[PDB]
Formats: C-alpha cells, sequence, structure tokens
C-alpha cells in the first residue's frame, strides 16, 4: 500500500506505516505474554505448547485464586498456530460421522424403542408427550404463510452457489440460487409474487458440509445450505424466535442466562447445563415425535436430506439439520425448552427457571439429574465435566462465574504478528485486569513490558474502553494525538485498509425493495429522524492497515 | 391489489400444489420454426417440440407470453423412518375402523392418564379406563384417532 | 354585590376575584377597609403554599469590588421564575444581601417576609429564599449559566478573563474542592474503607488490594478538586496546570444550581388524569383526524382534574410523552400538559409534543394570574397556532358579572400577544363538577370539546403536500435506466410526472418514467408508501443519499438557517462536557450527515448538557430544507441533540 515513501511526513503517515510494521520477536509470543502472565500471578508457567490446551482448572481455593487458574485453563486453549501435528480437521469429521451414527441409533430408537436397553423409557417417554403437548399450544398446528414470509431473508453468510466474497444478499438477490425439491414450491410460488425474475440455478438435495475453527483441538463441522432453502429456513426460524417469547426466552439476549449464571454461582439453586455436538444431535424421531405434523411437514421441506462433504463422499442426514441451518438454533431452543419446561412440570419444579440459549441451558439443579436421563433418551450427550449443578463455579453464553466474581478468561487466538494484533492482546488483558481504569499490578507489569514491543508512537497512543481495539486503551485525555477541533476530539485508530468492488447493482436494487416490502419517552422520537438503512456497498479487506480519525468522549 | 403479499403468496404456493411436484408453471419465450421454448424458471429454459400445438391441420394457435405446463428432470431413501411405520400408523386406522385390537406398551404416566407405544406410534390411555415393567405388552382397542394431527386415544379393556 | 367598585378592588394586588368580593360582603362599600383585613388575611394563604414543593425558582449573584453574594430563590413552576413580579423580588433581595453583607439567611428571611407573602398571595405558589453565601478574595468573578446556575470564584494574581473561565468550568463540572489535598484527610479516609472491602472481596493480596484501592482513589479525588479536572475549555490540561501557566491561584468558589438536594417528585399527568376518570362507516374510523392538545395554566387552578372531566364526559356521551387521549364524533385528540416552559420546549423541538391548539385554564374565583402573561407567551414562543380558554370553577363565582370581567381580562391578555381575543373561545364551565354527573356542567365540557372541533383546525395531512421523496440510494439497472427508493414523505409522484433532484449538488430536473414497488409494479406513488422511481435521462453519478425528489419547484435548497435546539444530558447518552463558539458537529437531515458550524446567541458563550439553545447554523452542502424540518446533531454516529428549523436564510 502507499505511501512508504520519505514523501509526507503527516502524523497519520507515520502511524499507518507504523501500523504496517511486524513484531519481530523470536518463537512463540502469544506464549510468551501467557508465560510472564502466570508468572506476574505466581502461577508455574506453560511446560510445552503442548500442556496449553490441556491443562485443567481447579474449582477450588479463593475466587482469585481460581480467576487467574481458570484465565491458565483457558487463555491458550483456543490458539490458532500450534504445531503439535494435530489435524484439527480430521477430528472434526470424526466427531461429525460420529453425532450421525448416534441419531442412526436414537432414531431407531425413538421411532420403535428396545425395552432391552439401558434407557429409562417411563420417564422419557411420559416427558415427550407433555412436551409435545406445550409445543404444539406454543406454536399452533401450522407455522403461518404470512409470519414465515415476515422474516424471510437472506443471510450474510456463503451457500451452495455462493462464496462468501459473493455473501452478500445482493448477490443471492443477483445470481440465480439453489434449492432441493422439496422447497421448491416455495421458490415458485415467490416467482410468481414478484415482478422482478426471482429466478432458481439447480435443483438439488444436497448441502455443503464444511469446517470452521473451534479451538486448537478440533475445527467444527458446519452446513453450507442452499441458497432458497436458506431463505425459508429464516423464515421459519422467525417465526420460532417470536413464540418462544413466551416461555420467557429472548434469544436476542443473552444476558438473561448470563445474570442467571451469576445467581447460580451464589445461590447455588441454578445450575448450567452443557451439552456435547447438540446442534449436531437433532434426531428426525425426536422432531417426527415433538413437532406438530403441519410443522414437522415445512421442516422437512426446507431442509437438506443429503450433503456433500470435501471429500466428494454424500451423506444422508440422519439428522434433522445442522448448525448451519436457517432454523437449526430457534428449533434446538425450542426442543430443550420444552423438554426442560416438561422436566420441571413432572417433578413439581417452576417451569419458568427454565431458560434456553440454543445449546446453553440453565435450570434449577434439582431437575438436572431427571433431565439428563431425558437428554440420553432423545439422543442428547450430556456433558458432565461443563455441566454445574452444584458448586461455585457457573457458565452460560460467554460468562464465567465463580461465588458471585466475574472470572470471565480472554483468549489469545491468533499469532500476534502484526502491531493491530498486539494491541488486542495488549486490550483483552488490559479489560481482564483492569476494575474502573484501575490497573492490578500483577499483571500491571506484563502489559507494560510486552507494549514497549509496539512502535514508540502506537505505545501513547489510547483511546477510551469501548471504541474498539484499533489503539490501546486508555485514558485519552493524554493522547499527544488527539485532535480537539470543533470541541470533538478525535483519535486516530487503526483499521483494515480496503479496496472497493463493484455491487451488483440490479441485485442491491431488489435487495432494497425487498427490506422495505417485509415491514425514557422522549429520547425516542429523536431516533426517529435516523435512517437506519444502510446503501449496499460491497468492500475487500486487503490485510494492510489504514488510520482514520474517530470522534471520542473522555468517560469522566 | 391489494391483496397483500404474503397474501399473494399463499394462493400461489396453494395452487403449486395443485399440480404434481413434476410440472411447472412456466412462460413461453420465443417460438421458432420448428421448437417453442417455455421458461420455467430455470437456468435452461425448456424446449418443446412445436409440431404438437398445432391444430387439425397446420399452424399453431399458441404464442409467446402464455403459460404452459412443461416436465423437470426427475434427476435423479430416509432409511431410518423406512423401519417400518408408515403401514404401523395404516395399522391403527384399518383396526378403528374393523373395531379390532392391537398391540401395544404402556411406557409411562401422563397428565390425562398414560402413554401408550403400538408399533411406534404414540397413543392416549384415558385411564378412565398394578404394572410395571419392563413396559408390558397389552392388546388395546382404538377409540379416537386424529388423522391429521397424529394424535389417538385407546382404550384398555 | 356591587360589581363595578370589586373591579377595582383588585388592585392593587391581583386577589381572587371572589376573595375581592368576599372581602367587601364583610366590611361593605369601604375599599380600604377590604384592602387591609385582604392584606393580613393573606399571612395564611402564604402558610398554606408552605405544603407545595418548590423546587423551581432563580439563582442570582451580585460583585461590589472584592466582596461577592450568591443567592437562591425558589418559586412551584418556571413560569413564575420568569415572571416580573417574582425577579423584581429576588433582586431586591440580592441588593439587601450585598449591601449590608447579609450572609444568615434567617435574617434575610425575616427581612423580606411581609414582601414575599404580599407576594405570595397575588400569585398563589410557594416562594422562598432559599440559602445566600458571601465570597471573598483578591479577585472575585461570577458566571450565570442561565437563571439555574450561577458561581463565585476568587484568585490571585488572575485577570478577569481567566476568573470567568474558572466560572464557566466550575458551573459545568461542579467540582468540590479547590485542590485534591482540600478533600477531607478523614472524611476520605471513609470512602477508602468502602473500597477496601470491594476489593478484599475477591480479593487478595494484601499489597494488591490496597494498592489497588489507593490507585483508585487518587482518581477519584481529582475527579472532585478543581485543580484534577480537565479544564472544559481545554480537557488537555487540567485547570491546576491551567492556574500554574497564568501563575494564579483559586482561592475558594461557591456554585448554586436551583433545586439542589430538593426532592425532585417525579409526576405522572396520565396517572393523575386517569385515576381521576370515571368517578363510508368503516373507512371514516381509520381517516378520523389526530390533533394534539395541551392545558396550561396555573398549578392550583386543575388543568389535571379539567382534564379527568374531558376524558369522563366523552366516555359517558360517546362510549370512548405522558400523555392522555379522548374522543369525539368527528377527531381524535391526543392531550398533554405544560408544567414548564423549558420542559414543552424541549419536546417541542424532539417531536415529544407537538400541539395544534393549547388551553388555558383560569380559575374564575382567581381571575388571570401575574404568571398567566408568562404562560400566554410560552404559547407564543412555540408557534401554539390557537388558544381556547376554560374557564374552571364557576359555579362558586355568585356573580355574572364577575364571569364576563374576567373574560375581558382573558381576552385583552391574549390581545397583547397577537392572539384574537375578541374572538378566543372561552367556556364558562366547572370542571370539578362535571365529574359528579351535573348535566348543566357536564354540558359545558361538552361545550369546550365542540370548540377544539370548531377551533382548532384539522392540521394538513402529509398526502395534501407537495410530493417529497428523501433519496436513500441509487440504482443503475442495466437495460432500463436510473432508479432511486425511499418512502415517499409527503404528496403523490406519478408516472410522466417531472420532478427535481434538490440538495446537496445543484438542483436539476427529471421525469418520473415509473413507480416500482417489490410486490408490483404501480402507477403512482402514496405519501408513506416505500418505493422505487425511475427516472428519465439522469445517471446514478449525479444522484446520491441526502438529496430529495420533489415537485419541480416546491422546496429549495439552503445552506444557512436559524434553530431552536435541544442538547441531550449526560444520562441521556449525550455529551460528556460543554461546548463554546466554534461547535462543528454533524447535522443529520432526513437520510445523511452535514457538516455545520454554530453562532450562538449574544450573551450565550457555553452550552452545556440539556440546555435549549437557538442557534444560527451553516452547513458545508447545501440541504432540501423548509422552516419545521427537524434534524439530529450527531457527533460521529452519537446523536447528541437535536433541532428543528425555525428560519431559512441566505
Amino acid at each position: 500500500m502507499s505511501k512508504t515513501a520519505s514523501s509526507r511526513n503527516s502524523l497519520s503517515a507515520q502511524l499507518r506505516r507504523a501500523a504496517n510494521t511486524r513484531i519481530e520477536v523470536e518463537g512463540n509470543l502469544a506464549l510468551s505474554i501467557a508465560n510472564d502472565l502466570l508468572l506476574a500471578y505466581g502461577q508455574s508457567p506453560f511446560n510445552s505448547e503442548a500442556e496449553c490446551i490441556s491443562f485443567s482448572p481447579r474449582f477450588d481455593g479463593t475466587p482469585d485464586d481460581f480467576r487467574i487458574n481458570y484465565l491458565k485453563a483457558e487463555i491458550m486453549s483456543k490458539y490458532d498456530d500450534f504445531s503439535l501435528g494435530i489435524d484439527t480437521e480430521a477430528v472434526a469429521w470424526e466427531k461429525f460421522l460420529a453425532a450421525e451414527a448416534e441419531c442412526a441409533l436414537t432414531n431407531a430408537r425413538l421411532y420403535r424403542p428396545d425395552y432391552s436397553e439401558d434407557f429409562n423409557f417411563s420417564l422419557g417417554e411420559s416427558c415427550i408427550h407433555m412436551a409435545r403437548r406445550k409445543i404444539a399450544k406454543l406454536i399452533g398446528d401450522v407455522p403461518s404463510v404470512e409470519g414465515m414470509l415476515r422474516h424471510c431473508r437472506f443471510s450474510g453468510g456463503a451457500t451452495t452457489t455462493n462464496n462468501r466474497s459473493y455473501g452478500h444478499p445482493s448477490f443471492k438477490f443477483a445470481l440465480p440460487q439453489a434449492c432441493t425439491p422439496r422447497a421448491l414450491k416455495y421458490v415458485l410460488a415467490l416467482r410468481a409474487s414478484t415482478h422482478f425474475d426471482t429466478r432458481i440455478s439447480d435443483i438439488s438435495p444436497f448441502n455443503k458440509a464444511v469446517t470452521v475453527p473451534k479451538n486448537s483441538k478440533t475445527d467444527r463441522c458446519i452446513a453450507i445450505e442452499p441458497g432458497w432453502n436458506m431463505f425459508f429456513q429464516l423464515g421459519i426460524g422467525g417465526i420460532l424466535r417470536d413464540r418462544l417469547r413466551c416461555w420467557g426466552i429472548d434469544l436476542n439476549d443473552q444476558t438473561i442466562n448470563q445474570r442467571r449464571a451469576h445467581e447460580g454461582s451464589v445461590t447455588n439453586n441454578l445450575a448450567t447445563v452443557d451439552l456435547s455436538a447438540a446442534s449436531d444431535s437433532i434426531s428426525l424421531a425426536l422432531c417426527e415425535l415433538l413437532l406438530p405434523p403441519g410443522w414437522f411437514e415445512v421442516l422437512m421441506d426446507l431442509r437438506s436430506p443429503k450433503g456433500r462433504l470435501p471429500d466428494g463422499s454424500v451423506v444422508t442426514y440422519e439428522k434433522i439439520s445442522s448448525m448451519g441451518n436457517g432454523y437449526t438454533f430457534e428449533l434446538e431452543s425450542l426442543i430443550f425448552a420444552s423438554l426442560a419446561r416438561s422436566v420441571c412440570e413432572i417433578l413439581d419444579l417452576d417451569s419458568s427457571e427454565v431458560t434456553v440459549y440454543g445449546d446453553d441451558i440453565i435450570l434449577p439443579s434439582c431437575a438436572v439429574p431427571a433431565l439428563r436421563e431425558v437428554f440420553k433418551y432423545v439422543g442428547f450427550t450430556t456433558n458432565t465435566k461443563k455441566t454445574f449443578s452444584e458448586g461455585p463455579f457457573r457458565e452460560s453464553c460467554g460468562k464465567h462465574y465463580y461465588s458471585g466474581v466475574d472470572v470471565t478468561p480472554f483468549y489469545i487466538r491468533h499469532r500476534i504478528v502484526s502491531p493491530a494484533d498486539l494491541i488486542l492482546v495488549l486490550n483483552n488483558l488490559y479489560r481482564w485486569a483492569t476494575i474502573d481504569g484501575v490497573w492490578d499490578p500483577r499483571a500491571h507489569s506484563v502489559y507494560l513490558k510486552y507494549r514497549k514491543l509496539l512502535p514508540k508512537q502506537l505505545q501513547r497512543n489510547t483511546i477510551p474502553d469501548g471504541y474498539g481495539d484499533g489503539a490501546l486503551v486508555g485514558s485519552v485525555l493524554i493522547n499527544p494525538f488527539a485532535k480537539n477541533r470543533g470541541w470533538i476530539r478525535y483519535v486516530p485508530v487503526i483499521t483494515d485498509h480496503t479496496r472497493d468492488r463493484e455491487r451488483a447493482e440490479l441485485g442491491s436494487y431488489l435487495y432494497d425493495l425487498f427490506s422495505r416490502c417485509l415491514s425514557s419517552a422522549d429520547l425516542f422520537a429523536i431516533d426517529q429522524l435516523i435512517c437506519r438503512s444502510n446503501p449496499t456497498k460491497i468492500s475487500r479487506s486487503t490485510g494492510k492497515f489504514d488510520i482514520q480519525y474517530i470522534a471520542c468522549s473522555s468517560r469522566v | 391489489g391489494t391483496e397483500s403479499f404474503a397474501q399473494l403468496f399463499e394462493e400461489s404456493l396453494k395452487e403449486i400444489e395443485t399440480r404434481p411436484g413434476s410440472i411447472v408453471r412456466g412462460v413461453v419465450v420465443a417460438i421458432d420454426k420448428d421448437v417453442v421454448l417455455v421458461d420455467a424458471g430455470l437456468k435452461s429454459e425448456s424446449a418443446i417440440p412445436a409440431e404438437q400445438f398445432k391444430n387439425a391441420q397446420g399452424e399453431l394457435e399458441i404464442q409467446v407470453g402464455d403459460e404452459v405446463d412443461v416436465a423437470l428432470d426427475a434427476v435423479e431413501l430416509l432409511s431410518r423412518e423406512k423401519a417400518k411405520r408408515h403401514e404401523a400408523w395404516i395399522t391403527l386406522e384399518k383396526a378403528y375402523e374393523d373395531a379390532e385390537t392391537v398391540t401395544g406398551v404402556i411406557n409411562g404416566k401422563v397428565k390425562g392418564g398414560f402413554t401408550v407405544e403400538l408399533n411406534g406410534i404414540r397413543a392416549f390411555l384415558p385411564g378412565s379406563l398394578t404394572l410395571h415393567l419392563e413396559g408390558k405388552e397389552l392388546e388395546f382397542k382404538v377409540i379416537k384417532l386424529d388423522q391429521k394431527r397424529n394424535n389417538v386415544v385407546v382404550s384398555r379393556r | 354585590i356591587t360589581a363595578s367598585l370589586v373591579k377595582e378592588l383588585r388592585e392593587r394586588t391581583g386577589a381572587g376575584m371572589m376573595d375581592c368580593k368576599k372581602a367587601l360582603t364583610e366590611a361593605n362599600g369601604d375599599i380600604e377597609l377590604a384592602i387591609e383585613n385582604m392584606r393580613k388575611s393573606g399571612a395564611i394563604k402564604a402558610a398554606k403554599k408552605a405544603g407545595n414543593v418548590a423546587a423551581d425558582g432563580v439563582i442570582k449573584t451580585k460583585i461590589d469590588g472584592n466582596y461577592g453574594i450568591i443567592l437562591e430563590v425558589n418559586c412551584q413552576t418556571d413560569f413564575v421564575a420568569k415572571d416580573a413580579g417574582f425577579q423584581a423580588f429576588a433582586d431586591k433581595v440580592l441588593d439587601a444581601a450585598v449591601a449590608g453583607k447579609i450572609t444568615d439567611v434567617e435574617v434575610l428571611k425575616a427581612q423580606f417576609e411581609e414582601e414575599r407573602v404580599a407576594l405570595v398571595a397575588k400569585i398563589g405558589e410557594n416562594i422562598n429564599i432559599r440559602r445566600v453565601a458571601a465570597l471573598e478574595g483578591d479577585v472575585l468573578g461570577s458566571y450565570q449559566h442561565g437563571a439555574r446556575i450561577g458561581v463565585l470564584v476568587a484568585a490571585k494574581g488572575a485577570d478577569e478573563e481567566l476568573v470567568k473561565h474558572i466560572a464557566m468550568h466550575v458551573a459545568a463540572s461542579k467540582p468540590e474542592f479547590i485542590k485534591p489535598e482540600d478533600v477531607s484527610a478523614e472524611v476520605v479516609e471513609k470512602e477508602y474503607q468502602v473500597q477496601l472491602d470491594i476489593a478484599m472481596q475477591s480479593g487478595k493480596p494484601k499489597e494488591i488490594a490496597e494498592k489497588m484501592v489507593e490507585g483508585r482513589m487518587k482518581k477519584f479525588t481529582g475527579e472532585v478538586s478543581l485543580t484534577g479536572q480537565p479544564f472544559v475549555m481545554e480537557p488537555s490540561k487540567t485547570v491546576g496546570q491551567l492556574l500554574k501557566e497564568h501563575n494564579a491561584e483559586v482561592t475558594g468558589f461557591i456554585r448554586f444550581e436551583v433545586g439542589e438536594g430538593i426532592e425532585k417528585v417525579e409526576t405522572d399527568f396520565a396517572a393523575e388524569v386517569a385515576a381521576m376518570s370515571k368517578q363510508s362507516k368503516e373507512k371514516f374510523e381509520r381517516t378520523k383526524p389526530h390533533v394534539n392538545v395541551g392545558t396550561i395554566g396555573h398549578v392550583d387552578h386543575g388543568k389535571t382534574t379539567l382534564t379527568a372531566a374531558i376524558t369522563t364526559v366523552l366516555a359517558k356521551t360517546y362510549g370512548g410523552t405522558s400523555h392522555v387521549e379522548y374522543d369525539t364524533p368527528t377527531r381524535h385528540y391526543a392531550h398533554v400538559d405544560c408544567p414548564g416552559h423549558a420542559d414543552y420546549v424541549k419536546n417541542m423541538i424532539t417531536g415529544a409534543a407537538q400541539m395544534d391548539g393549547a388551553i388555558l385554564v383560569v380559575a374564575a374565583t382567581d381571575g388571570p394570574m401575574p404568571q398567566t402573561r408568562e404562560h400566554i407567551l410560552l404559547g407564543r414562543q412555540v408557534g401554539v397556532p390557537y388558544i381556547i380558554v376554560f374557564l374552571n370553577k364557576c359555579d362558586m363565582v355568585d356573580d355574572e358579572e364577575l364571569l364576563e370581567l374576567v373574560e375581558m381580562e382573558v381576552r385583552e391578555l391574549l390581545s397583547q400577544y397577537d392572539f384574537p381575543g375578541d374572538d378566543t373561545p372561552i367556556v364558562r364551565g366547572s370542571a370539578l363538577k362535571a365529574l359528579e354527573g351535573d348535566a348543566e356542567w357536564e354540558a359545558k365540557i361538552l361545550e369546550l370539546a365542540g370548540f377544539l372541533d370548531s377551533y382548532i383546525p384539522e392540521p394538513e395531512r402529509a398526502i395534501d403536500k407537495p410530493f417529497l421523496l428523501p433519496i436513500e440510494d441509487v440504482f443503475s439497472i442495466s437495460g432500463r435506466g436510473t432508479v432511486v427508493t425511499g418512502r415517499v414523505e409527503r404528496g403523490i409522484i406519478k408516472v410522466g410526472e417531472e420532478v427535481e433532484i434538490v440538495g446537496i449538488k445543484e438542483t436539476q430536473k427529471s421525469t418520473c418514467t415509473g413507480v416500482e414497488m417489490f410486490r408490483k409494479l404501480l402507477d403512482e406513488g402514496r405519501a408513506g408508501e416505500n418505493v422505487g422511481v425511475l427516472l428519465r435521462g439522469i445517471k446514478r453519478e449525479e444522484i446520491e443519499r441526502g438529496q430529495v425528489l420533489a415537485k419541480p419547484g416546491t422546496i429549495k435548497p439552503h445552506t444557512k438557517f436559524e434553530s431552536e435546539v435541544y442538547i441531550l444530558s449526560k444520562d441521556e447518552g449525550g455529551r460528556h462536557t460543554p461546548f463554546f463558539k466554534g461547535y462543528r458537529p454533524q447535522f443529520y437531515f432526513r437520510t445523511t450527515d452535514v457538516t455545520g458550524t454554530i453562532e450562538l446567541p449574544e450573551g450565550v458563550e457555553m452550552v452545556m448538557p440539556g440546555d435549549n439553545i437557538k442557534m444560527v447554523v451553516t452547513l458545508i452542502h447545501p440541504i432540501a430544507m423548509d422552516d419545521g424540518l427537524r434534524f439530529a446533531i450527531r457527533e460521529g454516529g452519537r446523536t447528541v441533540g437535536a433541532g428543528v428549523v425555525a428560519k431559512v436564510l441566505s
């Protein structure tokens, strides 16, 4: 990128140039930081890269002893660039094909049980029958054909016909998408409901299964649904997202389960259940037994029946749908919620203490024993290690608490290469150790040390917390690079240099037209003035860094 | 007009279900001196022999802009539910019309009474109408069978 | 009895209309005798208004050499605070404090006791001299931020300019001590114990728990010292550093803010009104006009009980932003209450309260009040199209000649502010009486409702206005042509009709080649419908968001204009600090931001968060705008306030 010559000298040209330099250090810097941090906190440093992903925490000792303890077992656990020779992708497909084989056993058992087996048929069968009733009362006999279109839209992700560089919705409306045979009529019905040439590429029952990093031991197997299938799979999710609020389940707000996890770490009467590969474990049989037929028929229409792997090998899914599906997140919330709410009514507990966020469940500790028997029967594997029904520790939706104390860790994921990457690590450490701007002396020395690895200028260049990680977090009042012109101090921050790409003009027109067709008592009216629609503009990141000033505010 | 969108859709989807899943609603585009092309909405416009659209003699009274029903390529299997369950549900429907018994097992208790499993079908035992394991098999008589919503009520005796 | 004389009796002291005749009924004819026992019988009236909370009023400062005085006088509503008689009272008190160096507020209270009760009886609100303090130094200065905040500052070796700047800063940052060392050496040791427990909670080690606490201490003991605070005119340096540059030293300061520490009792107008209540034919209903009104008058005149009567009688007869709403056969109403002058202008600006007409409420037993002038004036300054008068409590006015000479008072006051006084509908009714079921007075409530339907005109529906569509994006549909999108704000756009593209760049003309939706294609674009407008000839490169389509010659571009503005407060997610003469924020108009610069009114040098203010804005680019257009003021996404285009300029 331009420029690096001796021409110019403006603060931006220097900060930009200093932002495109590289942190020249030997070995694994990310591990160097964590080690010095464990030492500053008086802890046994990492033996080798191996111990990073194998160290396990001690759920005892004072909150402080555990907050640094739990950070050790988690900080490098998701590290991207180890050299252990561990095949993250192969272990992914092993769990995938295994979780798939688990549905076949589960599908078999639920369609026609084998009472000679170990499962507790009595409680599970009576629980299904009851959850089915509570479900049919909530969602009705069939999904509203209007409410579904009310939530139909295109995801920003990739499809069977668009790589993530053509993932913007304007390219979904521009390029003919794909669809499965049972979902054909939906597309054809829509084609007959607009004058715009709604069009189809190919008819196929396949969806693309791929891999996306999850941590240092395994990747994550997700599904890339066909274009038009995702379009309506989301319409179903939206209906389920609206109906779930009746059970007190707002899938738009993680802070519910968070506060509940905090509460359970104190009262010790609430539990945080953790399921292993639960999204891949939603059998077809459990769906045909719990969902009223009108609904099940539509889910069957919109799901992908088969899926081709990156090997060329095709798998016919025993599961209803995988994690990359439009309604899978909503569906699993509904199933876990109904089963949890029904477990309570059977134990004479408050079925309102059931909170669900897809894979993440909070529950009265007195129902975990019975809930575990139900999941095991319906094909859900409960991971005993990270399921806390008693004890000082809880965890739900990114928040981790220990006797009320927030012990949420931070993750160093990638190799700290550019000054941008180091500032983020330094900032995550800042946020983890500060208390209202005040540093923790133990972590503070480590921060000052690895901050010296930044170019001299990017060291005193700070911004207030909550303005991103394009600069070190600190007091912006002493930042010598901040311009207070207009009575509004602007601060230079690092950003991703981008090159403009031409959008799909007609594609973007439809995306606009279509988004309009599907649509403190004083501070409210002011926000009405702001038109919150963003004109579609496609850009390409280049791996170079730009410096742009932003308006900032001393948080005094 | 109007006619809401969610209304123009529901009836278009309802009409699409009045045809077989192999024939499609398509509009013709450009009729040549031999072949007529239909646009079903797919990548490859369907071509049909213009001869079959003639009269008792010659000439073809169809023109561009008219919708024609064209067949789709059937190119080109869920063995788990094939565990014999569609007929397993017809067994109740036939044993209900003939007024006959059907083998079933009482798994567990419920609000209204009990849950019964008959060939993979979950039914309702009103309990009206001393156990237990291993879910002993019992001959049940079907009293009320809801055809559309899978719900069936079974009697003891 | 003898109504000509009682009219002469209102002078002196605008006493209640019935108070004057009742005062003559006992000791009859002798107007001078009536005045005297009416004067002493006012002191009891003043003790009864004592219970009424008075967290409003004024702050006044006077400096005479090396000696300054700050004072706070409380009234009930800021309508009284803007009132001539009240003001004359406070000024009289301030002069007495500086003149005699009176620092004991109780000596001051006892001195102006007779004068305030003669003022209380005349105004009817609880008026009290709250507190008074004196400050001395080598150089004194004072800053008055409106009437709500006032400051006194003492310094050494500082010119008046530097002290005036300190005074303004003190007013905006509310420090409690001069230097951080001035904070109580033992009172701070308590706050250290509160923070040593919140740290020892988890929480060790001890050397770390204390080190973190003492760290946050020096932080939150420089946020309270004047020296430690960032100078509001130069945040990069602290006031201490500012002083140490000019070789100066602050010797003391005092900051009064109106109602500080008084229990600001929150009031729910809807709750009070609602709690007091109930003690084509198809296309007609969905087309019924919406009209906004508001009651504005003295507090004890029972605006809240009249509005409770309007709701219940309209319910008994027709069967059905703290606002209340009722229905008449012809239109639907939204009824709000205007308790304060600044309160309504803030909502008049945000759009959270836009009246089409107001109901001035005067208790006939009192007649107009002295602050009734400010009540009617407020209606003038927000542009209230029409005012309807409702004389309340007419059931207790014995002589009918007394009711009429009250009308003449009201009609003259309205005429004194360009309101059609000779034509102003005045309903002689009774609110407290219409809630029982007294048809004679229940009919007067319906009479007022009739005037609302007849006197207050139907606001102009957006469909009837000239076509205008705020462009949100442009597209170049290959094979067809250029098309823009947005929701039609006003009017109707038809195919074949010509249009202008106004704003940002040179305004240009084009012809509408077609209107389009997703569901179908249309012939016209009606107001409120989201559409794309296909345009002839013009290319996509020549259009852009922020512009508007409009009928040729309807709206035009402007760059300089006058505006009423509200700056959000701290707790409203607005600015943290004040801005001054060179403010340069972002002005959001419909679809896009345009940078502009402000001209503060004369006298105004510092705008604080939560302030009303007028100011002349000059934008970097022209914008299709006309009088009344509302806009947001943003600092890079963060909404920091909003305003209303009051006057377009050149």
